[PDB]
Protein backbone atom coordinates (compact mmCIF):
# COMPACT_ATOMS: atom_id res chain seq x y z
CA UNK A 1 0.00 0.00 0.00
CA UNK A 2 2.76 2.54 0.91
CA UNK A 3 4.76 3.85 -2.09
CA UNK A 4 7.90 5.06 -0.19
CA UNK A 5 9.76 8.31 -0.83
CA UNK A 6 13.23 9.55 -1.75
CA UNK A 7 13.65 10.29 1.98
CA UNK A 8 12.77 7.06 3.90
CA UNK A 9 12.35 9.33 6.96
CA UNK A 10 9.28 10.90 5.35
CA UNK A 11 7.52 7.89 3.75
CA UNK A 12 4.68 7.53 6.21
CA UNK A 13 4.83 11.30 6.31
CA UNK A 14 3.83 11.69 2.63
CA UNK A 15 1.03 9.17 3.21
CA UNK A 16 -0.47 11.81 5.60
CA UNK A 17 -0.11 14.77 3.18
CA UNK A 18 -1.33 12.52 0.38
CA UNK A 19 -4.65 11.45 1.96
CA UNK A 20 -5.16 15.12 2.97
CA UNK A 21 -4.55 16.50 -0.50
CA UNK A 22 -6.91 14.10 -2.32
CA UNK A 23 -9.80 14.78 0.01
CA UNK A 24 -9.08 18.42 -0.56
CA UNK A 25 -8.47 17.94 -4.26
CA UNK A 26 -11.53 15.80 -4.92
CA UNK A 27 -14.12 17.36 -2.56
CA UNK A 28 -13.61 21.11 -3.12
CA UNK A 29 -11.14 21.81 -5.95
CA UNK A 30 -12.84 20.23 -8.97
CA UNK A 31 -16.31 21.02 -7.58
CA UNK A 32 -15.17 24.66 -7.30
CA UNK A 33 -12.37 26.72 -5.71
CA UNK A 34 -14.25 27.03 -2.38
CA UNK A 35 -11.86 27.98 0.49
CA UNK A 36 -8.03 27.77 0.75
CA UNK A 37 -5.78 24.72 1.30
CA UNK A 38 -5.65 23.08 4.78
CA UNK A 39 -2.75 20.71 4.05
CA UNK A 40 -0.19 23.60 4.07
CA UNK A 41 0.51 23.16 7.80
CA UNK A 42 1.53 19.55 6.98
CA UNK A 43 2.96 20.29 3.53
CA UNK A 44 5.51 22.78 4.88
CA UNK A 45 6.87 20.08 7.18
CA UNK A 46 6.97 17.59 4.29
CA UNK A 47 8.81 19.81 1.74
CA UNK A 48 11.63 20.69 4.12
CA UNK A 49 12.18 17.02 4.90
CA UNK A 50 12.19 16.15 1.21
CA UNK A 51 14.62 18.92 0.24
CA UNK A 52 17.05 17.55 2.81
CA UNK A 53 16.81 13.99 1.41
CA UNK A 54 17.55 15.16 -2.19
CA UNK A 55 20.70 17.07 -1.28
CA UNK A 56 21.76 13.81 0.44
CA UNK A 57 21.29 12.03 -2.89
CA UNK A 58 22.53 15.03 -4.97
CA UNK A 59 19.45 14.98 -7.22
CA UNK A 60 19.94 17.59 -10.04
CA UNK A 61 16.98 20.09 -10.07
CA UNK A 62 18.79 23.34 -11.09
CA UNK A 63 15.45 25.11 -10.39
CA UNK A 64 14.57 24.11 -13.97
CA UNK A 65 12.15 26.22 -16.01
CA UNK A 66 8.63 24.91 -15.45
CA UNK A 67 7.59 22.59 -18.31
CA UNK A 68 11.31 22.28 -19.18
CA UNK B 1 16.63 11.62 -38.26
CA UNK B 2 18.48 13.39 -35.37
CA UNK B 3 15.75 13.22 -32.67
CA UNK B 4 12.94 10.68 -32.94
CA UNK B 5 9.36 12.00 -32.59
CA UNK B 6 6.29 10.12 -31.41
CA UNK B 7 2.63 11.10 -31.55
CA UNK B 8 0.00 9.03 -29.75
CA UNK B 9 -3.70 9.47 -29.03
CA UNK B 10 -5.65 7.42 -26.47
CA UNK B 11 -8.87 7.61 -24.41
CA UNK B 12 -9.75 5.92 -21.18
CA UNK B 13 -13.42 5.59 -20.21
CA UNK B 14 -14.12 7.67 -17.11
CA UNK B 15 -15.17 11.22 -16.23
CA UNK B 16 -12.61 13.97 -16.53
CA UNK B 17 -13.53 14.48 -12.85
CA UNK B 18 -12.63 10.86 -12.00
CA UNK B 19 -9.19 10.57 -13.75
CA UNK B 20 -7.63 13.86 -12.56
CA UNK B 21 -8.14 12.56 -9.02
CA UNK B 22 -6.85 9.09 -9.96
CA UNK B 23 -3.75 10.78 -11.38
CA UNK B 24 -2.25 11.12 -7.91
CA UNK B 25 -3.33 7.68 -6.67
CA UNK B 26 -1.83 5.41 -9.30
CA UNK B 27 1.18 4.40 -7.30
CA UNK B 28 1.53 1.66 -6.39
CA UNK B 29 -0.34 -0.54 -8.76
CA UNK B 30 0.53 -3.97 -10.17
CA UNK B 31 1.82 -2.68 -13.48
CA UNK B 32 4.10 0.00 -11.95
CA UNK B 33 6.49 -2.57 -10.39
CA UNK B 34 9.36 -0.45 -11.81
CA UNK B 35 8.49 2.78 -9.97
CA UNK B 36 10.27 3.06 -6.61
CA UNK B 37 9.71 6.43 -5.02
CA UNK B 38 7.48 9.29 -5.92
CA UNK B 39 7.55 12.74 -4.33
CA UNK B 40 5.68 16.03 -4.85
CA UNK B 41 8.57 18.48 -4.61
CA UNK B 42 6.70 21.69 -5.47
CA UNK B 43 2.99 22.57 -5.74
CA UNK B 44 1.53 26.10 -6.07
CA UNK B 45 -1.95 27.44 -6.98
CA UNK B 46 -2.35 30.33 -9.44
CA UNK B 47 -4.80 33.29 -9.49
CA UNK B 48 -6.69 31.56 -12.34
CA UNK B 49 -7.25 28.51 -10.07
CA UNK B 50 -4.78 26.02 -11.61
CA UNK B 51 -2.75 23.40 -9.72
CA UNK B 52 0.90 23.76 -10.79
CA UNK B 53 2.84 20.78 -9.46
CA UNK B 54 6.27 19.17 -9.86
CA UNK B 55 6.55 15.48 -8.99
CA UNK B 56 9.97 13.75 -9.02
CA UNK B 57 10.08 9.95 -8.96
CA UNK B 58 12.82 7.33 -9.28
CA UNK B 59 12.45 4.36 -11.65
CA UNK B 60 14.53 1.23 -12.05
CA UNK B 61 16.95 1.14 -14.98
CA UNK B 62 16.45 -1.71 -17.42
CA UNK B 63 18.86 -1.90 -20.38
CA UNK B 64 19.47 -4.59 -23.03
CA UNK B 65 22.49 -6.84 -22.53
CA UNK B 66 24.51 -4.96 -25.19
CA UNK B 67 24.06 -1.54 -23.63
CA UNK B 68 25.55 -2.34 -20.15
CA UNK B 69 28.56 -3.59 -22.06
CA UNK B 70 29.07 -0.29 -23.90
CA UNK B 71 27.87 1.86 -20.99
CA UNK B 72 29.02 0.27 -17.75
CA UNK B 73 29.01 3.86 -16.39
CA UNK B 74 25.26 3.92 -15.85
CA UNK B 75 23.94 0.44 -14.94
CA UNK B 76 23.79 0.50 -11.12
CA UNK B 77 22.21 3.96 -11.21
CA UNK B 78 18.44 4.35 -11.41
CA UNK B 79 16.56 6.98 -13.39
CA UNK B 80 15.25 10.20 -11.84
CA UNK B 81 12.26 11.47 -13.78
CA UNK B 82 10.50 14.79 -13.29
CA UNK B 83 6.81 15.47 -14.14
CA UNK B 84 5.27 18.91 -14.42
CA UNK B 85 1.50 18.97 -14.07
CA UNK B 86 -0.89 21.89 -14.63
CA UNK B 87 -4.51 21.03 -13.84
CA UNK B 88 -7.38 23.13 -15.20
CA UNK B 89 -11.00 22.33 -14.20
CA UNK B 90 -12.63 25.65 -15.32
CA UNK B 91 -11.67 24.27 -18.76
CA UNK B 92 -11.57 20.57 -17.63
CA UNK B 93 -8.06 19.91 -18.90
CA UNK B 94 -4.66 18.95 -17.58
CA UNK B 95 -1.29 19.05 -19.27
CA UNK B 96 1.81 17.26 -18.06
CA UNK B 97 5.45 17.40 -19.13
CA UNK B 98 7.85 14.63 -18.07
CA UNK B 99 11.54 13.76 -18.63
CA UNK B 100 14.61 12.12 -17.09
CA UNK B 101 17.14 14.41 -15.34
CA UNK B 102 20.02 11.92 -15.07
CA UNK B 103 21.35 9.57 -17.78
CA UNK B 104 21.16 12.78 -19.82
CA UNK B 105 24.41 11.79 -21.58
CA UNK B 106 23.13 8.80 -23.41
CA UNK B 107 19.44 9.71 -23.80
CA UNK B 108 16.71 12.19 -22.96
CA UNK B 109 13.10 11.13 -23.41
CA UNK B 110 10.49 13.78 -22.71
CA UNK B 111 6.65 13.83 -22.88
CA UNK B 112 4.06 16.55 -23.24
CA UNK B 113 0.68 14.94 -22.44
CA UNK B 114 -2.72 16.63 -22.48
CA UNK B 115 -5.75 15.24 -20.70
CA UNK B 116 -9.18 16.57 -21.68
CA UNK B 117 -12.77 15.38 -22.02
CA UNK B 118 -13.43 13.08 -24.98
CA UNK B 119 -14.87 14.99 -27.94
CA UNK B 120 -17.58 12.61 -29.11
CA UNK B 121 -18.31 11.27 -25.63
CA UNK B 122 -18.61 13.51 -22.57
CA UNK B 123 -18.34 10.78 -19.93
CA UNK B 124 -14.81 9.98 -21.09
CA UNK B 125 -11.40 11.70 -21.38
CA UNK B 126 -9.15 11.89 -24.45
CA UNK B 127 -5.34 11.91 -24.05
CA UNK B 128 -2.76 13.40 -26.45
CA UNK B 129 0.99 12.70 -26.18
CA UNK B 130 4.00 13.86 -28.16
CA UNK B 131 7.42 12.30 -27.62
CA UNK B 132 10.97 13.35 -28.30
CA UNK B 133 13.61 10.68 -27.85
CA UNK B 134 17.10 12.11 -28.36
CA UNK B 135 20.69 11.24 -27.37
CA UNK B 136 23.81 13.43 -27.04
CA UNK B 137 25.71 10.40 -28.43
CA UNK B 138 25.09 11.60 -32.05
CA UNK B 139 27.15 14.71 -31.43
CA UNK B 140 29.82 12.46 -29.99
CA UNK B 141 30.05 10.23 -33.00
CA UNK B 142 30.38 13.40 -35.09
CA UNK B 143 33.27 14.56 -32.83
CA UNK B 144 35.01 11.19 -33.20
CA UNK B 145 34.55 11.42 -36.97
CA UNK B 146 35.78 15.02 -37.23
CA UNK B 147 38.81 14.30 -35.04
CA UNK B 148 39.63 11.19 -37.03
CA UNK B 149 39.73 12.98 -40.40
CA UNK B 150 41.78 15.89 -39.10
CA UNK B 151 44.35 13.39 -37.85
CA UNK B 152 44.27 11.73 -41.23
CA UNK B 153 44.60 15.03 -43.07
CA UNK B 154 47.77 15.91 -41.08
CA UNK B 155 49.10 12.42 -41.33
CA UNK B 156 48.76 12.56 -45.15
CA UNK B 157 50.85 15.75 -45.21
CA UNK B 158 53.51 13.95 -43.17
CA UNK B 159 53.68 11.20 -45.75
CA UNK B 160 54.44 13.68 -48.50
CA UNK B 161 57.10 15.34 -46.31
CA UNK B 162 58.65 11.97 -45.42
CA UNK B 163 58.25 10.84 -49.02
CA UNK B 164 59.91 13.94 -50.54
CA UNK B 165 62.67 13.74 -47.89
CA UNK B 166 63.72 10.15 -48.51
CA UNK B 167 63.40 10.62 -52.28
CA UNK B 168 66.02 13.37 -51.89
CA UNK B 169 68.24 10.98 -49.91
CA UNK B 170 68.31 8.49 -52.77
CA UNK B 171 69.29 10.83 -55.56
CA UNK B 172 73.06 10.64 -56.04
CA UNK B 173 73.52 8.32 -53.03
CA UNK C 1 48.43 20.27 -59.23
CA UNK C 2 48.08 19.81 -55.43
CA UNK C 3 44.55 20.01 -53.91
CA UNK C 4 41.97 18.05 -51.87
CA UNK C 5 38.37 18.09 -50.63
CA UNK C 6 36.05 16.22 -48.30
CA UNK C 7 32.28 16.08 -47.81
CA UNK C 8 29.89 13.95 -45.81
CA UNK C 9 28.85 10.92 -47.83
CA UNK C 10 25.79 9.24 -46.31
CA UNK C 11 26.65 9.23 -42.60
CA UNK C 12 30.41 8.74 -43.26
CA UNK C 13 33.05 11.21 -44.50
CA UNK C 14 34.59 11.03 -47.97
CA UNK C 15 37.97 12.60 -48.64
CA UNK C 16 39.52 12.96 -52.08
CA UNK C 17 43.02 14.38 -52.58
CA UNK C 18 45.57 14.73 -55.37
CA UNK C 19 49.33 15.10 -55.02
CA UNK C 20 52.36 14.87 -57.31
CA UNK C 21 55.94 14.00 -56.42
CA UNK C 22 58.73 15.67 -58.24
CA UNK C 23 60.54 12.31 -59.01
CA UNK C 24 60.28 9.49 -61.57
CA UNK C 25 57.88 6.59 -60.99
CA UNK C 26 60.49 3.85 -60.46
CA UNK C 27 62.16 5.79 -57.67
CA UNK C 28 58.91 6.32 -55.77
CA UNK C 29 57.90 2.67 -56.10
CA UNK C 30 61.40 1.79 -54.78
CA UNK C 31 61.19 4.51 -52.13
CA UNK C 32 57.76 3.31 -50.99
CA UNK C 33 59.40 0.41 -49.14
CA UNK C 34 62.03 2.70 -47.56
CA UNK C 35 60.14 5.77 -46.27
CA UNK C 36 60.27 4.21 -42.78
CA UNK C 37 61.85 5.62 -40.82
CA UNK C 38 61.98 9.30 -41.60
CA UNK C 39 61.79 12.56 -39.57
CA UNK C 40 58.01 12.79 -40.05
CA UNK C 41 57.36 9.06 -39.25
CA UNK C 42 57.85 9.56 -35.46
CA UNK C 43 54.38 8.04 -34.89
CA UNK C 44 54.90 4.64 -36.59
CA UNK C 45 56.66 2.13 -34.31
CA UNK C 46 57.01 -1.11 -36.22
CA UNK C 47 56.65 -2.18 -39.84
CA UNK C 48 56.50 -5.75 -41.14
CA UNK C 49 55.49 -7.72 -44.17
CA UNK C 50 53.17 -10.50 -43.21
CA UNK C 51 52.51 -11.66 -46.76
CA UNK C 52 54.04 -11.18 -50.23
CA UNK C 53 54.12 -13.06 -53.57
CA UNK C 54 54.60 -12.68 -57.37
CA UNK C 55 51.52 -13.26 -59.51
CA UNK C 56 51.41 -15.00 -62.92
CA UNK C 57 50.99 -11.55 -64.66
CA UNK C 58 54.23 -10.10 -63.07
CA UNK C 59 52.58 -7.89 -60.45
CA UNK C 60 53.81 -7.84 -56.88
CA UNK C 61 51.09 -8.37 -54.27
CA UNK C 62 52.28 -7.18 -50.86
CA UNK C 63 50.64 -6.89 -47.43
CA UNK C 64 52.55 -4.92 -44.78
CA UNK C 65 51.58 -4.36 -41.12
CA UNK C 66 52.37 -1.11 -39.31
CA UNK C 67 51.59 -0.25 -35.70
CA UNK C 68 51.23 3.43 -35.00
CA UNK C 69 50.88 5.61 -31.91
CA UNK C 70 47.29 6.29 -30.80
CA UNK C 71 47.15 9.76 -29.31
CA UNK C 72 43.56 10.84 -28.91
CA UNK C 73 42.38 14.25 -27.73
CA UNK C 74 41.90 14.53 -23.98
CA UNK C 75 38.03 14.65 -24.00
CA UNK C 76 38.12 11.24 -25.73
CA UNK C 77 40.22 9.34 -23.15
CA UNK C 78 37.50 10.28 -20.69
CA UNK C 79 34.79 8.76 -22.89
CA UNK C 80 36.77 5.78 -24.17
CA UNK C 81 39.27 4.86 -21.44
CA UNK C 82 39.46 1.29 -22.85
CA UNK C 83 41.11 2.57 -26.07
CA UNK C 84 44.03 4.60 -24.62
CA UNK C 85 46.00 1.45 -23.74
CA UNK C 86 46.44 0.05 -27.23
CA UNK C 87 48.48 1.13 -30.20
CA UNK C 88 46.68 1.11 -33.56
CA UNK C 89 47.55 -1.77 -35.95
CA UNK C 90 47.18 -0.94 -39.57
CA UNK C 91 47.20 -3.08 -42.66
CA UNK C 92 47.59 -1.63 -46.06
CA UNK C 93 47.59 -4.04 -48.99
CA UNK C 94 49.27 -3.11 -52.21
CA UNK C 95 49.73 -4.29 -55.76
CA UNK C 96 52.41 -3.10 -58.11
CA UNK C 97 52.03 -3.21 -61.88
CA UNK C 98 55.41 -2.76 -63.64
CA UNK C 99 54.01 -3.04 -67.16
CA UNK C 100 51.40 -0.32 -66.71
CA UNK C 101 53.72 1.63 -64.37
CA UNK C 102 51.07 1.88 -61.68
CA UNK C 103 50.68 0.82 -58.07
CA UNK C 104 47.59 0.81 -55.88
CA UNK C 105 47.37 0.78 -52.13
CA UNK C 106 44.58 0.10 -49.68
CA UNK C 107 45.05 0.93 -46.03
CA UNK C 108 42.83 0.68 -42.94
CA UNK C 109 43.03 0.03 -39.20
CA UNK C 110 42.19 -3.35 -37.76
CA UNK C 111 41.87 -2.51 -34.10
CA UNK C 112 39.79 0.29 -32.58
CA UNK C 113 37.27 -0.97 -35.20
CA UNK C 114 34.43 -0.33 -32.73
CA UNK C 115 35.48 3.33 -32.20
CA UNK C 116 36.48 4.57 -35.64
CA UNK C 117 37.56 3.21 -39.04
CA UNK C 118 39.63 5.06 -41.60
CA UNK C 119 40.22 3.59 -45.00
CA UNK C 120 42.34 5.00 -47.83
CA UNK C 121 42.75 3.82 -51.43
CA UNK C 122 45.68 5.60 -53.13
CA UNK C 123 46.88 4.96 -56.69
CA UNK C 124 50.37 6.06 -57.83
CA UNK C 125 50.66 6.59 -61.58
CA UNK C 126 53.00 8.22 -64.07
CA UNK C 127 52.16 11.84 -64.73
CA UNK C 128 50.60 12.90 -68.04
CA UNK C 129 51.56 16.59 -67.69
CA UNK C 130 55.33 15.97 -67.24
CA UNK C 131 56.44 12.31 -67.81
CA UNK C 132 59.35 12.58 -65.33
CA UNK C 133 56.90 12.89 -62.45
CA UNK C 134 54.50 10.73 -60.53
CA UNK C 135 50.86 11.66 -59.94
CA UNK C 136 49.21 10.30 -56.82
CA UNK C 137 45.43 9.94 -56.40
CA UNK C 138 44.08 9.15 -52.96
CA UNK C 139 40.51 8.78 -51.69
CA UNK C 140 39.46 8.00 -48.15
CA UNK C 141 36.51 7.18 -45.93
CA UNK C 142 36.25 7.86 -42.18
CA UNK C 143 33.39 5.92 -40.55
CA UNK C 144 32.21 5.18 -36.99
CA UNK C 145 30.20 2.47 -35.23
CA UNK C 146 28.96 5.10 -32.83
CA UNK C 147 26.40 6.44 -35.32
CA UNK C 148 24.76 3.02 -35.38
CA UNK C 149 24.57 2.74 -31.61
CA UNK C 150 23.24 6.30 -31.31
CA UNK C 151 20.37 4.89 -33.38
CA UNK C 152 20.13 1.68 -31.28
CA UNK C 153 20.10 3.72 -28.03
CA UNK C 154 17.36 5.81 -29.62
CA UNK C 155 15.38 2.80 -30.89
CA UNK C 156 15.55 1.06 -27.52
CA UNK C 157 14.72 4.33 -25.73
CA UNK C 158 11.60 4.68 -27.81
CA UNK C 159 10.61 1.01 -27.34
CA UNK C 160 10.81 1.24 -23.59
CA UNK C 161 8.78 4.40 -23.69
CA UNK C 162 5.94 2.67 -25.56
CA UNK C 163 5.89 -0.25 -23.10
CA UNK C 164 6.01 2.17 -20.20
CA UNK C 165 3.02 4.04 -21.68
CA UNK C 166 0.82 0.91 -21.87
CA UNK C 167 1.73 0.16 -18.27
CA UNK C 168 0.61 3.66 -17.25
CA UNK C 169 -2.72 3.34 -19.10
CA UNK C 170 -3.30 -0.33 -18.01
CA UNK C 171 -2.38 0.79 -14.48
CA UNK C 172 -4.67 3.82 -14.79
CA UNK C 173 -7.82 1.92 -15.77
CA UNK C 174 -7.16 -0.24 -12.67
CA UNK C 175 -7.13 2.49 -10.03
CA UNK C 176 -10.28 3.86 -11.68
CA UNK C 177 -11.82 0.38 -11.14
CA UNK C 178 -10.96 0.43 -7.42
CA UNK C 179 -12.57 3.85 -6.79
CA UNK C 180 -15.65 3.20 -8.94
CA UNK C 181 -16.33 0.48 -6.37
CA UNK C 182 -15.50 -2.12 -8.98
CA UNK D 1 70.65 3.42 -35.62
CA UNK D 2 68.71 3.91 -38.89
CA UNK D 3 66.50 0.91 -39.92
CA UNK D 4 62.95 0.05 -38.77
CA UNK D 5 61.95 -2.17 -35.80
CA UNK D 6 59.47 -5.08 -36.08
CA UNK D 7 56.61 -6.74 -34.13
CA UNK D 8 58.53 -9.88 -33.25
CA UNK D 9 61.26 -8.10 -31.26
CA UNK D 10 63.61 -10.99 -32.17
CA UNK D 11 62.77 -10.94 -35.88
CA UNK D 12 63.94 -7.27 -36.20
CA UNK D 13 67.31 -9.00 -36.53
CA UNK D 14 65.84 -11.42 -39.15
CA UNK D 15 63.86 -8.58 -40.85
CA UNK D 16 66.30 -5.90 -41.89
CA UNK D 17 68.56 -7.98 -44.15
CA UNK D 18 65.61 -9.43 -46.11
CA UNK D 19 64.34 -5.85 -46.46
CA UNK D 20 67.65 -4.60 -47.97
CA UNK D 21 67.74 -7.79 -50.14
CA UNK D 22 64.29 -7.08 -51.49
CA UNK D 23 65.06 -3.46 -52.36
CA UNK D 24 68.20 -4.46 -54.28
CA UNK D 25 65.92 -7.04 -55.87
CA UNK D 26 62.85 -4.75 -56.48
CA UNK D 27 64.82 -1.93 -58.10
CA UNK D 28 67.60 -3.59 -60.13
CA UNK D 29 65.60 -6.01 -62.25
CA UNK D 30 61.89 -6.31 -61.27
CA UNK D 31 60.87 -2.69 -61.79
CA UNK D 32 63.35 -2.60 -64.70
CA UNK D 33 62.09 -5.35 -67.03
CA UNK D 34 62.06 -9.07 -66.17
CA UNK D 35 64.74 -10.99 -64.28
CA UNK D 36 62.53 -14.01 -63.44
CA UNK D 37 64.67 -15.12 -60.45
CA UNK D 38 64.15 -14.32 -56.76
CA UNK D 39 67.20 -14.74 -54.47
CA UNK D 40 65.28 -13.34 -51.43
CA UNK D 41 62.64 -16.12 -51.00
CA UNK D 42 65.10 -18.31 -49.09
CA UNK D 43 65.41 -15.74 -46.32
CA UNK D 44 61.78 -14.53 -46.46
CA UNK D 45 60.40 -17.88 -45.20
CA UNK D 46 62.47 -17.87 -41.96
CA UNK D 47 61.88 -14.13 -41.44
CA UNK D 48 58.18 -14.30 -41.72
CA UNK D 49 57.74 -17.74 -40.10
CA UNK D 50 59.27 -15.85 -37.10
CA UNK D 51 56.61 -13.07 -37.28
CA UNK D 52 53.90 -15.70 -37.87
CA UNK D 53 54.88 -16.81 -34.38
CA UNK D 54 54.90 -13.17 -33.19
CA UNK D 55 51.46 -12.12 -34.47
CA UNK D 56 49.80 -15.06 -32.67
CA UNK D 57 51.55 -14.40 -29.34
CA UNK D 58 50.44 -10.72 -29.45
CA UNK D 59 47.05 -11.78 -30.98
CA UNK D 60 46.79 -9.23 -33.80
CA UNK D 61 43.75 -10.15 -35.96
CA UNK D 62 45.27 -10.40 -39.46
CA UNK D 63 43.68 -13.77 -40.38
CA UNK D 64 40.09 -13.50 -41.65
CA UNK D 65 40.66 -10.43 -43.84
CA UNK D 66 41.05 -10.47 -47.56
CA UNK D 67 42.93 -8.52 -50.16
CA UNK D 68 41.73 -4.93 -50.71
CA UNK D 69 38.23 -3.97 -49.57
CA UNK D 70 36.60 -7.30 -50.46
CA UNK D 71 37.20 -8.35 -46.84
CA UNK D 72 36.34 -5.08 -45.04
CA UNK D 73 35.18 -2.33 -47.50
CA UNK D 74 33.91 0.25 -44.97
C1 LIG E 1 41.46 6.40 -31.53
C2 LIG E 1 42.06 6.29 -32.92
C3 LIG E 1 41.80 4.94 -33.56
C4 LIG E 1 41.52 5.15 -35.05
C5 LIG E 1 42.53 4.46 -35.97
C6 LIG E 1 43.07 5.42 -37.01
C7 LIG E 1 43.13 4.89 -38.41
C8 LIG E 1 44.39 5.25 -39.20
C9 LIG E 1 44.73 3.91 -39.83
C10 LIG E 1 45.52 3.90 -41.13
C11 LIG E 1 45.05 4.93 -42.09
O1 LIG E 1 43.86 5.07 -42.19
O2 LIG E 1 46.00 5.69 -42.90
C12 LIG E 1 47.40 5.54 -42.59
C13 LIG E 1 47.82 5.81 -41.11
C14 LIG E 1 49.07 5.02 -40.66
O3 LIG E 1 50.24 5.33 -41.43
P1 LIG E 1 50.24 6.79 -42.09
O4 LIG E 1 49.76 7.78 -41.07
O5 LIG E 1 49.18 6.77 -43.32
O6 LIG E 1 51.74 7.17 -42.63
C15 LIG E 1 52.65 8.16 -42.08
C16 LIG E 1 53.44 8.88 -43.18
N1 LIG E 1 53.35 8.00 -44.35
C17 LIG E 1 54.92 9.07 -42.94
O7 LIG E 1 55.78 8.38 -43.68
O8 LIG E 1 55.38 9.84 -42.12
O9 LIG E 1 46.79 5.51 -40.15
C18 LIG E 1 47.02 6.22 -38.89
O10 LIG E 1 48.15 6.61 -38.59
C19 LIG E 1 45.83 6.48 -37.99
C20 LIG E 1 46.22 6.43 -36.52
C21 LIG E 1 47.13 7.58 -36.16
C22 LIG E 1 47.28 7.71 -34.65
C23 LIG E 1 46.02 7.92 -33.80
Amino acid sequence: DKMNSVGEACTDMKREYDQCFNRWFAEKFLKGDSSGDPCTDLFKRYQQCVQKAIKEKEIPIEGLEFMG
Amino acid sequence: QMVKYFLGQSVLRSSWDQVFAAFWQRYPNPYSKHVLTEDIVHREVTPDQKLLSRRLLTVTNRMPRWAERLFPANVAHSVYVLEDSIVDPQNQTMTTFTWNINHARLMVVEERSVYSVNSDNSGWTEIRREAWVSSSLFGVSRAVQEFGLARFKSNVTKTMKGFEYILAKLQGE
